[PDB]
């Protein structure tokens, strides 16, 4: 309850979901916060490999491409500052995390390799990033390679901050569900009924929630979308509520800095 | 004559920081930088990627002047 | 390869400038501001909040081309009232609603 | 692909460096990549007209030898993931490369 | 050269000259496969 | 030739979901969609990914390395 700005409704809430409701807001402001939260927040993801020896039967650019793709903590990725604006050569304990993978062959049946296998031999400066996320029971991880007896894999990896923009890998969110007006009283479609639109069409899940059913009322012209009804998933790396509260802050951040330029060139005429 | 041909290479900032390539050709103050990941040649300043060794070791600014060696 | 960068489509080059505003010789008080690394996530929003305004009578923007990360804002006001100034208040405006619906949003999931 | 063809008896070609005190009408390539036995060990980023097997043949003024080094297509590019060495029917060497690229 | 010929199916770190013969100390085979490059081999994940 | 980290349409990480899968199909004796449903894959773009995988790295395994 503060001011008569868009208002929340969580309905369900997990370590990998979050569903809300979202009222007193335009649709403009929505779709903005959704791409900015699938595609804006800066995490932690592996950029560079160096290898040594791989006697395996995968190509270095395949192991290179699944160890990028590999997601890693980015809670404190606010402490963390961006290889192109740090004062340094390559990379330093403050704008990069190294990890260190080590395979070997031993038994005669095949010794797979997870990412628990990743050792950080950096500095984290008491920062909680670079740790995989290992989200099973049995508490392996992502499987990386496979390698029998004989086989050895050695290879150092640095791990740089970076947005799902510029690569796909940095992307917190896996998939988020946006939908509004689960009946059409805004007529913002044109059903495809064969021979009768209820029948043909199946009812969504939210037309329950809210949103009563219509009658044979005349059209509404000066209706608005305002209720949206979303669904956000997180991969792992960051929690969903923080998905979303970085998502704002962001957005925040956008606006005020597209503020600022604007003030800054208003100087600079005058 | 130049220092700067055939050594193994890493680039500092600008946006291929942490990058590895070999020097191919010198222009002047540029310089031609392959990329090993990346099948694409850039062309930047020599006096700012620094310099390794080819087998692999410590890096080195552009002091190679007084030093006509690798590392 | 002429792949461009991935860097190049939100990272302010070397004689870039964030913002550019040309007046606009159509119609009387009218600008076009041309933003930069920006892919329409800014612009929907804008146009939407100046839309909303009721000085404004005109408020309009597109991406010539999805090659290049950059879109033009056409913003025209009533007589008297400076576009630069709607466009600060629209600005304004959306921090207000972003900082209340985040606080908003907090408190629900405090509980 | 590339083999130590013999022409006569003492006309042999063979497999090394070359280098421009004794070579004419050589490639503007790089050697730098290659080693002393004349092959690009594996591992090794390659492109443009590198040259990945250096062979020269006698030529019958010095410059008794004359470079046949077989240069990288000019299109391609990658890293040398394999190189086989071994000998033909008759005896000679015989020198089998490979380069490997990902195409997105 | 030296260190830089892997015998096929016998995995031993035979180094070869200008002079030797392409083959193997243990089983005799006349195909032999260079080891590796010592220098930096980096890539990038993106 | 091994299961893809993420999944290419939204990007939800299947790494761990592979071994999970095997068990899952190999002593329960599950069908594939029961154990899709059970592993947590409800939309059907992450269902193909490992509903439609191919494990081709024991082919490779099986010959004898260096
Ligand atoms: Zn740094
Ligand atoms: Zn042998
Ligand atoms: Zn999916």
């Amino acid at each position: 309850m503060s001011e008569e700005g868009p208002q929340v409704k969580i309905r369900e809430a997990s370590k990998d979901n979050v569903d809300f409701i979202l009222s007193n807001v335009d649709l403009a402001m929505a779709n903005s916060l959704r791409r900015v939260m699938i595609a804006e927040i800066p995490t932690l993801a592996i950029d560079s490999v160096e290898v040594e020896t791989n006697t395996t039967v995968l190509a270095d650019e395949f192991i290179a491409h699944r160890l990028g793709l590999i997601p890693l903590q980015s809670m404190d990725i606010e402490q963390l500052e961006y290889s192109r604006d740090c004062f340094c050569e390559d990379h330093c304990d403050k704008c990069s995390v190294v990890l260190t993978l080590q395979a070997f062959g031993e038994s005669e049946s095949t010794t797979n390799v997870y990412s628990k296998d990743l050792v950080i031999v950096s500095n984290l400066m008491g920062r909680n990033i670079g740790h995989p996320i290992i989200q099973d029971k049995e508490g392996n991880g992502v499987l990386i390679c496979k390698l029998r007896k004989g086989q050895e894999l050695k290879l150092t990896c640095v791990a740089k901050k970076g947005i799902a923009k510029e690569h796909a890998k940095w992307g917190p969110a896996a998939a988020i569900e946006f939908e509004y007006d689960p009946w059409n009283k805004l007529k913002h479609t044109d059903y495809w009924y064969e021979q009768d639109s209820a029948k043909e069409w199946p009812q969504s899940k939210n037309c329950e929630y809210e949103d009563p059913p219509n009658e044979g009322d005349p059209f509404d012209y000066k209706a608005q979308a305002d209720t949206f009804y979303m669904n956000v998933e997180s991969v792992g790396s960051i929690p969903v509520d923080q998905v979303v509260v970085r998502g704002i802050d962001t957005l925040q951040k956008k606006v005020a800095s597209i503020l600022l330029a604007l003030t800054q060139m208003d100087q600079d005429k005058v | 004559r130049e220092v700067a041909l055939g050594k193994t290479v890493r680039i500092r900032s600008a946006g291929y920081k942490g990058q590895l390539g070999i020097v191919k050709d010198v222009n002047g103050d540029k310089a031609t930088v392959e990329l090993h990941s990346k099948n694409k040649h850039i062309t930047i300043d020599k006096h700012k990627l620094t310099y390794y060794n080819r087998e692999g070791g410590e890096g080195i600014t552009y002091d190679e002047l007084v030093n006509r060696r690798g590392r | 390869m002429n792949a461009p960068d991935r860097f190049e489509l939100f990272l302010l080059g070397e004689g870039e400038s964030k913002l550019k505003i040309d007046p606009d010789t159509k119609a009387p008080n009218a600008v076009v501001i041309t933003f930069e690394k920006e892919d329409h996530t800014l612009g929907n929003l804008i146009r939407a909040e100046l839309l909303n305004d009721r000085k404004v009578l005109f408020a309009a923007y597109k991406v010539e081309h999805p090659f290049f990360a950059r879109f033009k804002l056409r913003i025209q006001t009533t007589e008297g009232y400076d576009p630069k100034d709607a466009l600060k208040n629209a600005c304004n405006s959306i921090i207000n609603k972003l900082g209340a619906l985040k606080t908003n949003f907090e408190t629900e999931w405090n509980l | 692909m590339d083999q130590e063809k013999k022409y006569g008896m003492s006309i042999t070609e063979t497999f090394e460096k070359p280098q421009r005190t004794n070579t004419l009408r050589m490639k503007h390539g790089t050697y730098d990549k290659l080693d002393d036995d004349g092959l690009i060990a594996p591992g090794v980023r390659v492109s443009g007209e590198d040259v990945i097997i250096g062979k020269t043949t006698p030529i019958s003024a010095y410059h008794s030898k004359r470079d046949a080094s077989t240069p990288l297509r000019s299109t391609e590019n990658g890293i040398v993931d394999q190189v086989l060495v071994t000998t033909n029917q008759d005896g000679l060497k015989f020198v089998k490369v490979r380069v490997r690229t990902t195409k997105i | 050269a030296t260190l830089k010929y892997i015998c096929a199916e016998c995995s031993s770190k035979l180094s070869l000259s200008r002079t030797d013969a392409v083959r193997c100390k243990d089983c005799g085979h006349r195909i032999l496969l260079k080891a590796r490059t010592k220098r930096l081999v980096q890539f990038e994940a993106r | 030739m091994i299961v893809p980290v993420r999944c290419f349409s939204c990007g939800k990480v299947v790494g761990d979901k592979w071994e999970s899968y095997l068990n899952l199909l190999q002593e329960d004796e599950l069908d594939e969609g029961t154990a899709l449903s059970r592993l947590g894959l409800k939309r059907y773009c992450c269902r193909r990914m490992i509903l439609t995988h191919v494990d081709l790295i024991e082919k490779f395994l099986r010959y004898n390395p260096l």
